[PDB]
């Protein structure tokens, strides 16, 4: 439940929904917002697996 | 206007760089070489496109 | 409100000194882009544009 609920967090991004980031921003900024979301999800997956 | 992530008549219809472009854009004032009092037909922009 | 906004007209109205967007990038404004639209119009000095 915790791992799924972490998907709703922004982790510093404008929006927690990946499709909103791709729709609103051009590639060079969207990549930064995505990298922030990736970092947050990577932390959540490593915590879950550990 | 000649830069990654830019928009306008040139970025949109004449010269576009990739958004992961690397390299240098060098610019200088050429008023004493290109200017003509009657104008110069040879220089234009596409200004419309599909 | 209740308008099908088309943003290419801004480029038709004038060349611009600045066009900085936060949370959205140019050319992505032709998808759903606004909810409650407010346009704040004012005159400032060039040194104060930043």
């Amino acid at each position: 439940n915790t791992l799924v609920k972490q998907l709703s967090s922004k982790f510093g991004a404008i929006s927690s929904v990946l499709n909103d980031i791709l729709s609103r921003l051009d590639p060079p900024e969207a990549e930064v917002q995505i990298d922030r979301l990736i970092t947050g999800r990577l932390q959540s997956l490593q915590t879950y697996v550990t | 206007q000649i830069a990654p992530g830019q928009t306008g008549n040139i970025a949109d219809y004449n010269y576009k760089l990739p958004d992961d472009f690397t390299g240098c854009v060098i610019a200088w004032n050429s008023n004493k070489l290109d200017s003509k009092h009657s104008g110069n037909y040879d220089y234009w922009y596409r200004s419309f496109r599909k | 409100s209740n308008c099908v906004a088309d943003y290419s007209v801004l480029y038709n109205f004038a060349p611009f000194f600045a066009f900085k967007c936060y949370g959205v990038s140019p050319t992505k404004l032709n998808d759903l882009c606004f909810t409650n639209v407010y346009a704040d119009s004012f005159v400032i000095k060039g040194n104060e544009v930043s």
